[PDB]
């Protein structure tokens, strides 16, 4: 017998938190202050979602103007792409990349908080172009050439907006500097380069990514600064400015999407084999199909320019269909891991599945907008805005919960409520589905998008309402999920053990919960990708290495 | 009171053959692990290059 | 067909109802995929649940090379044949007829358009104009702009409504005079970027109709952001018979506003498939 | 020395970023090129090549010097990295102020940023690559003081090693720059 | 090290047969010519990956096998120092907030906010940079 | 021997797992009187200076040994106060160490088990061990 | 309109909150069923300690119930 207590500690003692939190060079503490405040930034963005659906919902201008609405798409998309899933990819990469290649930091620990403190400061700037008189950004979050200049939007709030995008680009380069050269050099000796978990290689491949695409959004919102202040010729119409900043842009902006898409995977297919009691299927062949995306998503930067007819059809049209084959062959490998196993949902799981269902029907929109004649028709209407919400809750939600009910023990010491985690997937589903299924028909039949008001005669009134409805339900989803995690951070139930899921595959499971400060008191003899699974299961080594092969 | 107990942090990290990854302590007074000293009011040392 | 094809109105230019056909088959192909991957989803987590008597660790398997090749070729197949489709598709969109029958300067403004009946060459002979103003093009030398003689300018209180004859082949050339707009007429399953100096940029602001097969009223919309009132500049596109066109062409060339021509024409005045927008920047004003 | 050395990776990394935020700097200057029709540079645009390559000479040079301070450096002499720095440093700075004198005979001509279109770009990307000239004589002034505050470590060679490969980084992109605008034009 | 290296000189490899494709499709089948922005962008990409790739490769022919990239390593082998980790810092903050201010002068355009942010940058850097470098105070 | 799913490691550290949906403590009370049992405890043993604790469970026969013996095995049982409580054997003891003299204990121990008694009648096994162990803490003052 | 979609945004997302709260709130969860004093203590010997401060034994009490 042994001593303990009745109930761990709540909450820490006075003045516990704050002097770390201003001066941590902590990997895990500096993950946990990512998800914070990118979950705060994604229910800014969400409030106003809520706010352009509300104003949508009946054809009337109710309470909204054409500037506001504007102001609010324009703001929405910035905050949601640039202030929740980039940065909560490197949240999500400092939680558990050093935990995962047995390293006790990341190899720049000051760098590490640089590039968070960067992040914030960067989002603070770009928002607070609401507080100016003439609002935010009213231009949409693709910056497009003419629109943007001194003449058009000529108020403070896009200039803020540059700036913000500008100092958050130079935190996202540094955090990607960070995780190459952590996973270059600072793994366990057991640990070679193809025994890394999936996660490891889709940090790898994104950070490569990130270096490829942001230093050319600095770039170029540096050359709009240019022409905004000192009244350049950068992308003047006379010369071929307005493409110009579109090849630019969307030469960033693609490698963007799948920067915000390949870690999700990584967490996914981290997630599936331990509530599947499998291994991962297809190990080298998810690695080269990572590789391959990371490598593909960077000529096929012209698909979303097929409307200016100024572009090569053919060529971007083939290497986007080149580009979705290999999404396809991972979704084949996760559903090889599921199959012929033993399942159990816990709230992980489902929401991986989740993950499952909702990226693949938007990846099956997307291949849809890939042929250029289909595009002519279904551009900038709301056909583009169902599918890229179908992608993106495929990865930066459905995978970002689920990789937070997974990792939440591991962090914390304490397990997230699971009653509460399937009344919250439930209610994300539905309200989801339901407010951005009818938007692809919404879109076929001509309503574009950024529209504030439409006409009670052209017929988009009951679609429109169904969406808001949707859009509500989603809103209040975000109340189970935010009490669970409120309660269960103090008033949670212990975890005392090594990987509470039981069946974890990768080293953060080989260590305690919360893992100690430099993660690690002993380190296992690695041998494959799952040393977690052969080290508490010393029993089942042999069967692994026999029933490996299938053949 | 976490430098006086546990001793300066030198930002050197060691993986022991078993896999510890332990940083190198530098402790202010005798060790028995360092014996805890009594906070007097004055400033602690929390960089190694400040006690040359 | 009417449900299958996610909504698209039934086209009314051979190219539309050739792109419309290929949107379906293309939807045919997406959801018979998603189809299989749904149920496969669906059959492992229905079935293969862990069951009160599983006691023991599955097939500790992980690599079935053979059928991963097998799905890693399946996709380049059916990617294959979308690309082929795709690029029939849409060269036959994109013709250009070296001699058109109607040609429109359209021009978007800051949220409003103009048309302008450059040249007119029936293909019958019947009826030739040359509706070309270069005094006024080399008035201002923005050169890539293009007036003509007879316009219909966009107003906030008139819905600009373009008017052209049916089985005759029409060709746009867009031009923008401050930023870029968009040209869709969701009616032709086609929409185009409308740019400020099109040639400079290196981009293809022409493009043609072989033929609106049926006449009517139909709705066009700004596909483009373009900043405050970009949902508030509507137009409309009015097909007539090809006598009433020439008819309406005649009367406009006698000093007559659009409203005038279209009643003289037996036409309603104004714009019906859309109407213009209450100035008031909301209801609660 | 059987592991490598990650603030010399890291600093690899970045300095490829670097480049890539350069190539964007790069496609802002090829477009333009492409649609004056010939006249490149136009009127009263006369670029002084009599200039120009001297300061290309010495910036060559300066990395030059800068290899040598590497290799006074890695034997643990910090005086001779100090000299060699200092070097570089000077005529780093002498490279800084021709490319001024360049910028203040041009803006003189009828040549400026709101001017015309290659002003715009021809400032915008000599300017930049100015900017990390001036990041890299910075770089150089911290790097000597540290290695004034104490005893010189293989981290201080480390630290000059990487100075060293942003200074390289540095005139590699300025020699690809000056033939791609006096060069071919 | 060769892994590393060698998928950086495979993403060289595709991403230079790409920049070429995509120049010689443009120079002939295109509306202006050469694009001049996706292929200076797609060559320079390929430089990014050379020049990571070539290093490297430098490193990995001067390199022998660390425990890392040896399979059948024991933890003992790996066993020993690692290096200098920082504990603790509190200039990161000041380095972010010192480019703030110059982001906020440059956006609100304000040339001596700008100069502010740039000292104020260049003293928070020193601070990091000279952080454990200071020697004790003299007295 | 080790349960399924634990596995020793080189630092002498035991790493066990749990099942998906299962509990590594399952204690058979509710998790706010744990907290508040925790509370008691804690507050108590901070305001007197010695550790409290409470242990539940079998004390067989000669139940004054058995509680001695569980005494010896707190982290500082000189300074201790262990408070043993077996519902099987109805058995209520108070056991404390040699530092733990002339304090207040002597008086208050006693006074313990006519709280825990006065609350086990009820039925109520945590509310009564809370009683106990605040009416013991109030009843010491520091050394 | 107003009256009704109006009630619709507000009433569609409660009531949907309620019946899955309904569903999923009021079941079972891991965390076991508390003691009964008349049952006998089945679980394994249990010493919690108050850790706050950081052999011989010289006294003691005894009571029953
Ligand atoms: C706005 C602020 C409002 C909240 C603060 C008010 C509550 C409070 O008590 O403040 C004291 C609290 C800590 O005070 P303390 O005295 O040092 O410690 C005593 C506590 O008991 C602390 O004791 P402890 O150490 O045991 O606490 C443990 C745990 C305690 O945490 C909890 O108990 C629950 C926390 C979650 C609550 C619900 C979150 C909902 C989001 C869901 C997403 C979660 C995903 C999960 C991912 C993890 C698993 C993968 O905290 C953690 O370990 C993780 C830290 C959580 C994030 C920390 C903050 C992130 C952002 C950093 C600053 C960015 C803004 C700076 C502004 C500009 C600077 C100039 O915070 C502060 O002192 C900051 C002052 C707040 C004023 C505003 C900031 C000034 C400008
Ligand atoms: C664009 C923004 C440019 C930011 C450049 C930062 C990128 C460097 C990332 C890889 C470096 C790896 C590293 O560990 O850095 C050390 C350190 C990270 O600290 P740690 O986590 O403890 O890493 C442990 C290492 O083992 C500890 O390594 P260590 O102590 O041996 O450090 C060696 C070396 C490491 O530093 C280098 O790698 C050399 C690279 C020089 C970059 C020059 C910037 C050019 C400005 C472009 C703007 C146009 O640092 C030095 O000894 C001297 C160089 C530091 C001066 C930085 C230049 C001042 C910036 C002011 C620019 C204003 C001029 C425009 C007006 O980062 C820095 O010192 C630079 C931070 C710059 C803040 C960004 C401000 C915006
Ligand atoms: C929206 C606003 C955002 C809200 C959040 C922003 C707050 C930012 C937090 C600043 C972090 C500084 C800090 O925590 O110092 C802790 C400092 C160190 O304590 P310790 O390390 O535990 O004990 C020392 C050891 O015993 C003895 O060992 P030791 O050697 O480590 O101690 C000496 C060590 C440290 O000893 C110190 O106490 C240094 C205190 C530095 C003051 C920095 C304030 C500026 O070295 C020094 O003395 C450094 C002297 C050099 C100072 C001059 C350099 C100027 C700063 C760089 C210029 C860039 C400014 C950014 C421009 C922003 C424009 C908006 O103790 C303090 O708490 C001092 C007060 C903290 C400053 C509060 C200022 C409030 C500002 C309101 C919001 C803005
Ligand atoms: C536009 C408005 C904004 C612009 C700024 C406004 C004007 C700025 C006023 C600057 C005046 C400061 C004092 C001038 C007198 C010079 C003092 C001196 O020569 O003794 C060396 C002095 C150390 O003397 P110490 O008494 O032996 O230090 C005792 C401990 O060992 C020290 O150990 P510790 O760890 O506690 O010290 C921490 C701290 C060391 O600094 C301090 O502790 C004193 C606080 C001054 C920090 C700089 C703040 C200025 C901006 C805010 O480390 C730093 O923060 C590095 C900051 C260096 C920035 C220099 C670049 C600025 C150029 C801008 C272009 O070094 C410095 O503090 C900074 C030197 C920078 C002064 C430039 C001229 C002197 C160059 C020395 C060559 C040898
Ligand atoms: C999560 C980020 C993310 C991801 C991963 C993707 C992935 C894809 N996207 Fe897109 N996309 C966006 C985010 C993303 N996208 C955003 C934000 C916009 C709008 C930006 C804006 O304008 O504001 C956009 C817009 C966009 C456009 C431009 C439209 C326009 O601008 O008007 C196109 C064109 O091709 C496109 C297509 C695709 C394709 C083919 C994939 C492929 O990668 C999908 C691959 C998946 C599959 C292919 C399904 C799985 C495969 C199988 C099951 C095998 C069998 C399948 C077949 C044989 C088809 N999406
Ligand atoms: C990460 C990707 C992402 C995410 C998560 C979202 C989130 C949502 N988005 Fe959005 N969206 C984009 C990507 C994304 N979006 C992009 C790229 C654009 C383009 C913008 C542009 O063109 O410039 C866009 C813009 C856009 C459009 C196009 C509008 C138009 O063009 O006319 C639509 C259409 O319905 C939409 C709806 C929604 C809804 C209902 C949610 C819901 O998921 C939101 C759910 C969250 C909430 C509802 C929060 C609930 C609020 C509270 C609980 C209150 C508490 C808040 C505080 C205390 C501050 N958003
Ligand atoms: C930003 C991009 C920076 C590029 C650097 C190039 C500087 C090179 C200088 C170019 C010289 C020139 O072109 O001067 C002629 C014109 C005058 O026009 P004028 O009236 O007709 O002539 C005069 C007749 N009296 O300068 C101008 O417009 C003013 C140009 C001033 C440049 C200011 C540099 C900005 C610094 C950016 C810092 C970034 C910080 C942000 C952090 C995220
Ligand atoms: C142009 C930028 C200037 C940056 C100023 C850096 C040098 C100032 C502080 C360095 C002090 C060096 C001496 C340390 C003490 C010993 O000697
Ligand atoms: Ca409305
Ligand atoms: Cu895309
Ligand atoms: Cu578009
Ligand atoms: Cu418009």
């Amino acid at each position: 017998l042994e001593a303990r207590r009745p109930f761990p500690e709540r909450m820490g003692p006075k003045g516990n938190l704050i002097y770390k939190l201003i001066t941590t060079t902590d990997h895990k503490l500096i993950g946990i202050m990512y998800c914070v405040v990118c979950f705060a930034f994604f229910l800014v963005g969400g409030l106003m979602a809520l706010f352009m659906r509300t104003e949508l919902a009946m054809p009337g201008l109710q309470f909204l103007s054409n500037e506001q609405f504007n102001q609010l798409f324009t703001m929405h998309g910035t905050v949601m792409l640039l202030f929740y899933a980039t940065p909560i990819v490197f949240g999500f990469a400092n939680l558990v990349l050093p935990l995962q290649i047995g390293a006790p930091d990341v190899a720049f620990p000051r760098l590490n908080a640089l590039s968070f403190w960067l992040f914030l400061f960067g989002a603070l700037i770009a928002i607070a172009g609401f507080i100016t008189p003439g609002g935010a950004a009213d231009f949409g979050w693709t910056a497009y050439s003419p629109l943007t200049d001194a003449i058009h939007s000529p108020g403070a709030g896009g200039d803020l907006w540059i700036m913000g995008l500008a100092v958050g680009g130079l935190g996202t380069i540094l955090g990607g500097v960070n995780m190459i050269t952590t996973v270059v050099c600072m793994r366990a000796p057991g640990m070679t380069m193809f025994r890394m978990p999936i996660f490891t290689w889709n940090i790898l491949v994104t950070s490569i990514l990130v270096l490829i695409a942001f230093p050319i959004l600095t770039a170029a919102l540096f050359g709009l600064a240019a022409d905004r202040h000192l009244g350049a010729h950068i992308y003047d119409p006379a010369n071929g400015g307005v493409l110009l900043w579109q090849h630019l842009f969307w030469f960033f902006g693609h490698p963007e999407v799948y920067i915000i898409a390949l870690p999700f995977f990584g967490i996914v297919s981290e997630i599936f084999p331990v509530f599947s009691r499998k291994p991962i299927f297809g190990y080298t062949t998810l690695i080269y199909a990572t590789l391959a995306i990371a490598a593909l998503s960077v000529a096929v930067w012209a698909h979303h320019m097929y409307a200016t007819g100024a572009v090569l059809l053919p060529f971007f049209s083939f290497m986007t269909f080149l580009i979705a084959v290999p999404t396809g062959i991972k979704f084949f490998n996760w559903i090889g891991t599921m199959w012929k196993g033993q399942l159990t949902f816990e709230t992980p799981m489902l929401f991986s599945v989740g993950f499952l269902i909702t990226f693949l029907l938007g990846g099956l929109s997307g291949v849809l907008l890939a042929s250029p004649p289909l595009d002519f028709h279904v551009t900038d209407s709301y056909f583009v805005i169902a599918h890229f919400h179908y992608v993106l809750f495929g990865t930066i939600v459905f995978a970002t919960y689920a990789g937070i009910y997974f990792w939440f023990p591991k962090m914390t010491g304490r397990l997230l409520d699971e009653r509460l985690g399937k009344l919250h997937f439930w209610l994300t589903f539905i309200g989801f589905h339901t407010t951005f299924l009818v938007q692809h028909w919404l879109g076929d039949e001509g309503m574009p998008r950024r529209y504030a008001d439409y006409l009670p005669t052209d017929g988009f009134t009951t679609l429109n309402v169904i969406s808001t409805v949707g859009a509500f339900i989603l809103g209040v989803s975000m109340l189970p999920f935010v009490w669970n995690v409120f309660k269960s951070w103090r008033y949670g139930e212990p975890v005392t053990v090594d990987d509470p899921w039981g069946y974890g595959n990768s080293l953060e499971w080989a260590t305690s919960c919360p893992p100690p400060r430099h993660n690690f008191t002993e380190l296992p003899r690695i041998r494959s990708e799952r040393p977690a699974f052969e080290l508490h299961y010393p029993h089942m080594v042999e069967r692994m290495r026999a029933e490996a092969h299938v053949g | 009171r976490e430098v006086l107990e546990h001793g300066v942090e030198t930002g050197i990290i060691k993986r022991l053959p078993h896999g510890a990854y332990v940083e190198l302590h530098q402790p202010l007074g005798p060790v028995d692990h360092p014996i805890p000293l009594e906070y007097a009011g004055a400033p602690l040392p929390k960089r190694m290059n400040k006690l040359g | 067909s009417d449900a299958l094809a996610l909504g698209w109105p039934t086209g009314i230019t051979p190219e539309a109802k050739l792109n419309r056909e290929l949107w379906i088959g293309s939807v045919i192909a997406s959801f018979a995929v998603g189809a299989i991957v749904w149920g496969l989803i669906f059959w492992t987590s229905a079935f293969h649940r862990k069951k009160a008597t599983d006691t023991e660790l599955p097939r500790q398997f992980g690599y079935n090379m053979p059928l991963e090749l097998t799905l890693t070729v399946i996709p380049f197949l059916i990617i294959s044949v979308l690309f082929y489709f795709t690029v029939v598709v849409q060269e036959r969109m994109m013709h250009k007829d070296p001699n058109p029958e109607v040609v429109i300067d359209v021009t978007a403004f800051q949220w409003n358009w103009k048309f302008g009946y450059q040249k007119i060459a029936f293909a019958d002979g019947s009826f030739d104009y040359d509706g070309a103003d270069p005094e006024r093009k080399e008035a201002m030398t923005r050169t890539y702009l293009n007036f003509d003689k007879i316009e219909t300018l966009g107003t906030s209180s008139e819905i600009p409504v373009l008017v052209l004859p049916a089985g005759k082949r029409i060709e746009f050339v867009l031009n923008s005079a401050d930023v870029i707009h968009g040209f869709w007429v969701p009616e032709f399953l086609f929409k185009r970027d409308v740019l400020p100096e099109p040639k400079a940029n290196n981009s293809d602001n022409v493009f043609q109709v072989s033929e609106i097969q049926q006449t009517g009223a139909f709705v066009g919309r700004c596909t483009e952001m373009c900043g405050t009132f970009h949902a508030m500049m509507n137009f409309e596109v009015r097909v007539v018979e090809p006598n009433d066109f020439k008819a309406y062409i005649d009367q406009r060339n006698a000093g007559k506003t659009n409203a005038e021509a279209l009643a003289a024409i037996n036409q309603p005045p104004l714009a019906i498939t859309t109407e213009p927008f209450e100035s008031r920047r909301g209801e609660l004003v | 020395l059987n592991r490598p050395n990650m603030v010399s990776v890291g600093t690899i990394v970045w300095l490829s970023s670097e480049l890539m935020f350069f190539a964007g700097l790069f496609a802002m200057y090829f477009t333009a090129r492409a649609q004056a029709g010939g006249a490149w540079p136009p009127e009263p645009t006369e670029l002084n090549l009599a200039l120009a390559v001297p300061v290309t000479l010495v910036l060559i040079a300066s990395s030059f010097t800068c290899q040598m301070g590497v290799f006074a450096a890695e034997r643990g002499d910090v005086f001779g990295l100090r000299r060699w720095y200092v070097i570089t440093f000077l005529m780093g700075l002498f490279f800084v102020l021709g490319q001024g004198y360049e910028y203040i005979h041009l803006v003189e001509h009828g040549t400026t940023i709101p001017g015309s279109a290659y002003g715009s770009v021809f400032y915008l990307a000599t300017g930049f690559h100015g900017l990390h000239v001036i990041g890299g004589l910075v770089a150089f002034v911290l790097l000597l003081a540290r290695t004034k505050m104490s005893k010189f470590t293989p981290a201080q060679a480390t630290a000059a090693i990487v100075v060293s490969y942003y200074w390289h980084f540095v005139d590699i992109v300025w020699i690809a720059l000056f033939a791609t605008i006096y060069f071919v034009r | 090290m060769h892994i590393e290296a060698r998928l950086f000189e495979i993403l060289t490899a595709f991403f230079a047969l790409a920049a070429v494709v995509y120049a010689v499709l443009t120079a002939m089948f295109a509306t202006g010519g050469v694009e001049w922005a996706g292929t200076t962008a797609l060559v320079l990409t390929t430089g990014l990956t050379l020049i990571t790739g070539t290093f490297f490769r430098f490193v990995a022919r001067r390199l022998d096998t660390r425990p890392e990239d040896y399979e059948d390593a024991e933890i003992s082998d790996g066993a020993g120092e690692l290096g200098f980790f920082a504990p603790h810092s509190w200039w990161p903050i000041l380095i972010s907030l010192s480019f703030s201010t110059a982001a906020v002068g440059a956006a609100l355009w304000l040339p001596w906010l700008i100069a502010a942010g740039v000292a104020f940058v260049i003293t928070s850097v020193c601070g990091l940079v000279f952080e454990y470098y200071w020697g004790p105070e003299k007295h | 021997d080790l349960p399924y799913g634990s596995a020793l490691t080189s630092s002498g550290r035991i790493s066990a797992v749990t099942e998906p949906g299962e509990l590594s403590v399952h204690y058979p009370f509710p998790t706010m009187d744990l907290v508040v049992l925790d509370d008691a405890l804690k507050y108590g043993s901070r305001a007197a200076k010695a550790r409290f604790a409470v242990y539940i469970g079998p004390l067989g026969a000669d139940t004054a040994a058995t509680a001695r013996e569980i005494l010896a095995n707190v982290p500082t049982p000189e300074n201790a106060v262990l408070l043993a409580v077996s519902p099987d054997q109805r058995a209520i003891e108070v056991v404390y160490g040699a530092d733990v003299k002339g304090r207040g204990i002597e008086s208050a121990a006693p006074l313990g088990v006519s709280a825990a008694a006065a609350s086990f009648k009820e039925g109520n096994l945590i509310d009564g061990l809370i009683s106990a162990v605040r009416v013991m803490s109030a009843g010491v003052s520091p050394a | 309109s107003t009256a009704l979609t109006h009630g619709l945004i507000g009433g569609v997302p409660l009531v949907l909150f309620a019946v899955l709260a309904l569903i999923f709130l009021t079941r079972k969860g891991p965390h076991p069923d508390t003691y009964k004093m008349s049952d006998p203590w089945t679980h394994a010997p249990i010493l919690w300690a108050a850790e706050e401060p950081r052999v011989v034994i010289g006294g003691g009490a005894s009571g029953k119930w």
